[PDB]
């Protein structure tokens, strides 16, 4: 599967995609150092319910000054902070953000203890002009985690009748000894399992075994015309975006259409439902056809539909082997 | 290469299989992907490909329609060719097998074809036979004409053409309604047993012919009437394609002497000219009954020839014979000495799941109303057995018929597809025949596994994780086998061994007081042998003795009679138990209310050696036990169940329960009263809180403690 970098434009690999992006948000810094900090924030944590949290207390700090700018006890943001060490010191990036928007790092004395403690305190230069602070602040608010784009690698084929060519071997169906031996060894172990006394944690530990392998999946429709469209989604991609990925296939992108899926299901394109939640994934063949209302007015007029996919992507069009 | 072992199928759809995902991802063939399989005999069909969490890695499921056009059967192996190329089809003429339409008539396409096809985007190559059931009948179509080659897919713009007389069966086709192993509900396992012991020989000859190694002789089937003993001997013959040769008791006993013996020796010769083939002997007690139950030299001499002739199976390479009986001790004894038939399955009788799987196997061909719920009926129809939701499945299908047929008049020798496509039975023609059909296994017991589980358990949070690690270890690691509770009554005894049997989906055995005193007033303890041998078949099942103390009870108790505390049942349910490793999966629970008149043995190293108190419920338990209770009715927001379980100090769970329910029926009562309200309200529990009393003194209590003490 392959990605494109929003920061670089680079083509990635899904293993590839979060050491590009941490590295062109950490050499951002050279350019505009908040709007770095505030990619690296939302971007290199992954637990995006703490960094909303973090993101909002920093932002109740700011607002602090900025309604009485002129008194230095809210120009003090303390790291010892019960609500600071809980949102705003979990998270990478964010002691970057509060530097590149003016505040300080310093040690102050205590209200009631001898040993200093850690503050960012905003200087003059920026304490003078809130507006300065107020346009960082939206912009933090604002942001959102920095992830390398999905390729569709939008691909038609043409499948070739040599694919089905095969002729079996005159001893194929001679089955061994080790073939015998195994299958009569499943049949007494599926004897014995049937026989084991055990609890639901000990099934759930054999059980379990077959449900980790997949995150990604390859879609490919069957059209009328004898092309075989295919492209790469999300496992959690939602349906809507393979009917408007298949839109952009088709010649005329506005003529209704119905995708059924491979279980005899049809695929609601107004529907909010995951390809992993409807059987689409790791890969399925979709079967495409038109909207009966407009096949009956083509059909009527004498216009044969040999033509489902634009000539944009038919030129490209790759044999089956 | 890309060549998988043939299994059966999950999806009983006729033109997709199922691969393991791992070889689809080496076939680089998606789900939905039109393939071709290679079969026998230069073969090949086209089918679209799935998958699924249960296919092996290297084998391919497909059902019987998939297997008979590829002349392959279970075990055999075929190869998987991938062919994208398929295009949709303009026209396919399409014409049943007469063998099935019969009595039928009318326009098929409409009733059959259209359906099935249209937006089915099944695959069809020409020469495939396919089934299509409704209508109360299975008509299968064989295609003779295809205007793509040699396959395509139907499109819903594919013309589809059917003219002409019936196709007559070639010699070399099976018909598709023949027994199979898709015919067979309940009892998988035992089907499993005879698979491991019976397929092998068929299947694979050579291995027992090259070597002096002989597979297994005989096999005896044995439980109720109608619970499948000649079906699964069938569905082998007809799966593996072994001879089936049907003998019966009746059959030869009929004859005189001399026939009767010729009939007997003659089959078995044919088997042999016909090998692979298997024998079925029905009614094994009638055809070869015991010698000292007989004065006959006709029933002597054919046991002796049955004998002679299964020892004979030495020689007569390929031939399994197996035999249906009702007990095991119906027969001869001699039948089941070495070789011959000392293997045995029991067969049982279905339980909830099965017999709702049973009521689906017969509904194949039966178009059921949107009300009709066969899981509400499997749960009703206790006591039956296949024989008989065969029978209740027919007589709702016969009322539905009268129904419409009194409208219909039409009086003919066929009746039209369209007449029967219309027809369809409702819950109230399966409600009518439920009433009258009478089950014909009620007096057997029915063990199944029970569907108390911890939820529905109270407090008690200790002895639930007690008893999961009392069965988990012996697998996940001599350990104990058994476990007796003791304290008051009414605080969960009978659940905990319920709920451990639920959740390990073991079968539960419940032996209670009134059979224990039976088989000691009747003098007929030896039956406790027959229990622990019901364990071991039932396995992985709880075996629960409850009441043991209700013949020391019943031999005075608080008095007492000449004896002591052991007596001649709890003896045999001694000595049983000794016979019973740990390595069997039959875990032993027992339960008593009076401690001190129960039998010293049983807690005896080997036996019952763990020991669990369970006290009445503290608060906290006795609020969990009021809301599991409740888990079934709607109860009103000012029901304050904590209230109630603060005052309710010395109830127990029972006792709980007892006020639950007066509240309930509290509930029901008014609700009738002003139809001629709809939830339970503070003021069923109040009125019930008046009449709910704790059942178990302070005193019966401190006689559990003082018992717990002396133990330790
Ligand atoms: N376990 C079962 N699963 C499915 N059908 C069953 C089962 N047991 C019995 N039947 C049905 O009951 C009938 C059995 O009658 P029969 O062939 O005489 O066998 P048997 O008397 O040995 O049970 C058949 O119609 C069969 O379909
Ligand atoms: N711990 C408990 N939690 C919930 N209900 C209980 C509990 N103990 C007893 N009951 C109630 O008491 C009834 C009888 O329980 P049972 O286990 O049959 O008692 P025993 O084992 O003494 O015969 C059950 O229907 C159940 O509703």
């Amino acid at each position: 599967v392959y990605f494109t970098c929003p920061l670089t434009g680079a083509t990635l690999r899904k293993d590839q995609r979060d050491a590009c992006i941490k590295e062109a948000i950490l050499l951002h810094f050279s350019t505009d150092p908040v709007a770095a900090s505030i990619m690296k924030i939302y971007t290199f944590n992954k637990d995006q319910d703490r960094v909303k949290l973090g993101v909002d207390t920093i932002a109740k700090y700011l607002d602090n000054i900025h309604l009485h700018p002129e008194e230095e006890k809210y120009r003090k943001i303390k790291l010892q902070n019960k609500v600071f060490q809980e949102r705003i010191n979990c998270l990478e990036g964010t002691h970057e953000f509060f530097e590149a928007i003016g505040f300080q790092k310093v040690l102050l004395p205590a209200q009631d203890q001898e040993d200093p403690e850690e503050f960012y305190v905003l200087s003059e230069t920026t304490l003078a002009q809130p507006q300065s602070l107020e346009r960082h602040k939206e912009q933090l608010l604002a942001a959102e985690p920095v992830r390398a784009k999905l390729d569709r690698q939008r691909r038609v084929f043409q499948p070739s009748p040599l694919a089905s060519q095969f002729e079996l071997p005159g001893d194929f169906f001679n089955l061994t000894a080790e073939e015998i031996k195994r299958e009569q060894r499943l049949r007494s172990e599926a004897v014995e399992r049937l026989s084991v006394l055990r609890t639901k944690a000990m099934r759930e530990k054999e059980e379990q075994r077959g449900l980790r392998k997949y995150n990604y999946t390859l879609l490919r429709v069957r059209l009328p015309d004898g092309c075989l469209l295919q492209g790469t989604f999300y496992a959690r991609e939602r349906l809507g975006a393979v009917y408007g990925f298949v839109r952009e296939a088709l010649q005329s992108d506005w003529l209704p259409f119905e995708l059924l899926a491979s279980g005899g299901q049809k695929l609601s394109e107004d529907e909010n439902l995951a390809l992993n939640e409807c059987g689409l994934v790791p890969s399925a063949l979709l079967t495409f056809s038109w909207d009966m209302a407009v096949l009956e007015d083509i059909k009527a007029a004498g216009a044969e539909p040999d033509s489902i996919l634009k000539p944009e992507l038919l030129s490209a069009i790759e044999k089956l082997l | 290469p890309n060549r998988l072992i043939v299994d059966e199928a999950i999806n009983e759809d006729n033109s997709v299989v199922s691969l393991s995902q791992p070889k689809m991802d080496e076939l680089q063939l998606f789900r939905g992907d039109t393939v071709l399989l290679k079969g026998k005999k230069r073969r090949e069909a086209v089918c679209i490909v799935l998958s699924d969490d249960t296919c092996s890695d290297e084998k391919i499921r497909m059902n019987r329609v998939v297997r008979n056009n590829l002349r392959v059967r279970l075990g055999d192996v075929i190869s998987i060719q991938p062919c994208p190329d398929v295009k949709y089809g303009k026209r396919i003429h399409v014409l049943p097998i007469d063998d099935t339409v019969e009595g039928i008539t009318g326009n098929l396409f409409e009733v059959y074809l259209k359906p099935y096809f249209l937006e089915a985007y099944r695959p069809i190559r020409k020469g495939d036979i396919f089934l299509v059931r409704g209508g109360m009948r299975a008509v299968e179509f064989k295609v003779v004409e295809t205007d793509p080659s040699p396959y395509c897919i139907v499109a819903p713009d594919t013309v589809i053409h059917c003219e002409g007389e019936p196709i007559k069966r070639e010699d070399e086709e099976e018909s598709l309604n023949e027994v199979g192993y898709d015919d067979i509900g309940g009892c998988r396992k035992q089907l499993a047993q005879i698979k491991e012991m019976v397929e092998l020989p068929l299947r694979h000859p050579a291995l027992f012919k090259a070597i002096g190694v002989k597979p297994p002789r005989g096999i005896l089937l044995y439980g109720p009437p109608g619970t499948g003993k000649t079906l699964i001997a069938r569905a082998v013959a007809n799966e593996t394609g072994a001879f089936f040769f049907l003998i019966n008791g009746p059959e030869i006993m009929s004859k005189l002497a001399g026939e009767s013996e010729s009939n007997l020796r003659k089959a078995f010769e044919e088997a042999e000219k016909n090998a692979p083939a298997i024998i079925f002997i029905d009614e094994l007690d009638a055809i070869a009954p015991k010698r000292e139950k007989t004065h006959g030299e006709v029933e002597r001499r054919i046991v002796s020839q049955l004998l002679t002739l299964m020892d004979g199976l030495k020689q007569r390479a390929h031939v399994i014979v197996m035999a249906a009986t009702n007990r095991p001790n119906s027969i001869d004894p001699a039948l089941r000495r070495f070789g011959r038939f000392d293997r045995e399955v029991d067969i049982g009788i279905p339980d909830a799941t099965g017999r709702l799987e049973i009521l689906q196997i017969h509904t194949k061909n039966m178009k059921l109303a949107d009300d009709v719920d066969l899981e509400q009926v499997a749960n009703e129809t206790h006591g039956h057995v296949g024989a008989d939701l065969a029978a209740l499945c027919s007589e709702a299908a016969l009322q539905a018929i009268r129904k419409k047929m009194d409208l219909i008049d039409l009086e003919d020798e066929t009746i039209d597809a369209e007449v029967m496509n219309s027809l369809a039975v409702t819950m109230d023609d399966f409600r009518w025949a439920l009433s009258q059909s009478n089950p014909s296994a009620l007096r057997e017991t029915v063990v199944e596994v029970p569907q108390v589980t911890w939820e529905d358990i109270g407090g008690l949070e200790d002895v639930k994780r007690e008893l999961q690690e009392l069965v988990q270890y012996p697998v996940e690691h001599t350990p104990s086998k058994g476990v007796l509770f003791y304290g008051p009554p009414g605080c969960g005894k009978t659940l905990l061994a319920k709920a451990i049997a639920n959740e390990c989906q073991a079968n539960f055995i419940s032996i209670k007081g009134p059979e224990l005193l039976t088989m000691w007033f009747g003098e007929s303890e030896a039956n406790v042998r027959e229990i622990f041998d019901k364990a071991r078949q039932a396995a992985p099942c709880v075996l629960f003795f409850d009441e043991l103390d209700s013949i020391a009870k019943a031999r005075g108790g608080n008095i007492g009679d000449g004896g002591g505390a052991a007596d001649r049942v709890i003896n045999q349910i001694l000595t049983e138990m000794d016979g019973m490793s740990t390595k069997k999966n039959v875990f032993i629970i027992g339960a008593t209310n009076r401690p001190d008149i129960i039998d010293p043995a049983i807690l005896r190293p080997g036996r019952l050696d763990q020991l669990i108190y369970i006290p009445l419920p503290d608060e906290k338990s006795r609020v969990a036990i009021l809301k599991a209770n409740l888990r079934k009715s709607p109860v009103a927001k000012d029901v304050d169940l904590e209230f109630l379980a603060k005052m309710t100090n010395g109830f127990s769970g029972a006792d709980l329960t007892e006020i639950c329910q007066r509240a309930c029926k509290l509930a029901i009562r008014e609700s009738i009263e002003s139809e001629i309200v709809p939830e339970i309200r503070r003021d069923h529990f109040e009125e019930a809180m008046r009449f709910a009393r704790r059942s178990v003194s302070d005193n019966d209590i401190r006689k559990y403690e003082m018992f717990a003490q002396t133990l330790q």
